[PDB]
């Protein structure tokens, strides 16, 4: 279908800055476009429709311009209610595309997570199963990247990740990612190591244990 | 497919 | 003021049927134009748009989702019905109703279409689950070695669950982290809590109300 890209897809930013978020579609979508804002837990908020009009009861900081394939959204004077996902709409085909979003947070120094790796408690290894985790902590911006590697394999589809939103004084975000393996499974392999790539690192930092060594 | 307005 | 809410089962099993609601106020879909459509959310995800229904009942859906999805209305009853057949997993998200403004009309004459290019009041939304899964409690298990730590909160449903440390004392270098529905329809979840190498007792009080399963666990390095 009809292919809507946003970017950036994360921006960092302060409070009085201006700030200006782009939506490309895949054809000409004419002047049929919408932004919307999204705080957490609470739906989208109309703020422009026919790419540039304003909404009624929406503060003048926000503007739209563009038509066609390039859209932009302008906030001039970011107040805090802003700190939020931003959303493109297309409604001159069938069916009305969404952009993927742009999420606006609040800017930092650059800071690198603390990593952690634990490994699995003999009380759940005793159920049968083996949970892995590895934890990132306290790091800025928020794109972080985990991978796990079993006695050198690159483990794929046995983990999930979790993020907390930002915080409120520290403006850090952290990581969870659970490795899961049946104890069986789990007890064929020595190395469990956590690889971590993010931007405070100069290279990827990386947290072991040797399943076994006591 | 086109929107529902488009032809107005 | 036009308001628009969403209502429907908070669970439902893969393979069944979802029917949700959409009661709204302030204009009739009798009215010229109008339109109301359902958008969803997966959690921590993007909107992806579902279908749309007119006044004129003319109707629109998610090519992609098409041979599942029926949307209809009651004009009389200021109600618009989607039904979802055959779910799974992936079906779980908040799913929103939105109201989409017909065009401006001057003595009953089509003026402006500007209006029509948004979805401009939305419902609050309404959060569903998918899982085949039954309630149960979980297995907290010990996350142990600034210093990190913490209790691994595993295999409950549905959600919620609720994370203290020390009994409500300890609140800095605390991180209890979103849950995720695993592939097995139960969720897991994390709470780790970082200090002073150093140092004192640490304990993850957790509670399931749906269970009434409550468990204290004190974890050590």
């Amino acid at each position: 279908a009809l292919q809507l890209t946003q970017s950036p897809s994360s921006l960092s930013a302060s409070v009085g800055d201006r700030i200006t978020i782009t939506c490309r579609a895949s054809q000409g979508v004419t002047s049929a476009l919408a932004w919307y804002r999204q705080k957490p837990g609470s739906p989208p908020q109309l703020l422009i429709y026919d790419a540039s009009s304003l909404e009624s009861g929406v503060p003048s900081r926000f503007s739209g311009s563009g038509s066609g394939t390039e859209f932009t959204l302008t906030i001039s004077t970011l107040r805090p209610e802003d700190f939020a996902t931003y959303y493109c709409q297309q409604l001159h085909f069938y069916p009305h595309t969404f952009g993927g979003g742009t999420r606006v947070d609040v800017r930092r120094t650059v800071a690198a997570p603390s990593v952690f790796i634990f490994p699995p408690s003999d009380e759940q290894l005793k159920s049968g199963t083996a949970s892995v985790v590895c934890l990132l902590n306290n790091f800025y911006p928020r794109e972080a990247k985990v991978q796990w590697k079993v006695d050198n394999a690159l483990q794929s589809g046995n983990s999930q990740e979790s993020v907390t939103e930002q915080d409120s004084k520290d403006s850090t975000y952290s990581l969870s990612s659970t490795l899961t393996l049946s104890k069986a499974d789990y007890e064929k392999h020595k190395v469990y190591e956590c690889e971590v790539t993010h931007q405070g690192l100069s290279s990827p930092v990386t947290k072991s244990f040797n399943r076994g060594e006591c | 497919e086109l929107d529902k307005w488009n032809s107005l | 003021r036009i308001t628009l809410k969403e209502s429907g089962p908070p669970l439902v099993k893969p393979t069944q049927t979802l029917t949700l609601t959409c009661s709204f106020s302030g204009f009739s879909l009798s009215d010229f134009g109008v339109g109301v459509g359902w958008i969803r959310q997966p959690p921590g995800k993007a909107l992806e748009w579902l279908a749309i229904i007119y006044s004129d009942d003319d109707k629109r859906y998610s090519p992609s989702l098409n041979t599942r999805l029926t949307i209809t209305k009651d004009t009389s009853k200021n109600q618009v019905v989607l039904v979802m057949t055959r779910v799974s997993p992936v079906d779980t998200a908040t799913y929103f109703c939105a109201h989409r403004r017909g065009p401006t009309t001057l003595f009953g004459v089509p003026i402006a279409r500007g209006p029509v290019n948004a979805m401009d009041v939305w419902g609050q939304g309404i959060t569903v689950t998918i899982s085949s899964t039954s309630t149960k409690g979980p297995s907290v298990f010990p996350l142990a070695p600034t210093a990190a730590l913490g209790c691994l909160v595993k295999d409950y449903f549905p959600e919620p669950v609720t994370v203290s440390w020390n009994s409500g004392a300890l609140t800095s270098g605390v991180h209890t982290f979103p849950a995720v529905l695993q592939s097995s329809g139960l969720y897991s979840l994390s709470s780790v809590v970082t200090v002073p190498s150093s140092s004192q007792t640490y304990t993850c009080n957790v509670n399931h109300k749906p269970s009434n399963t409550k468990v204290d666990k004190r974890v050590e390095p």
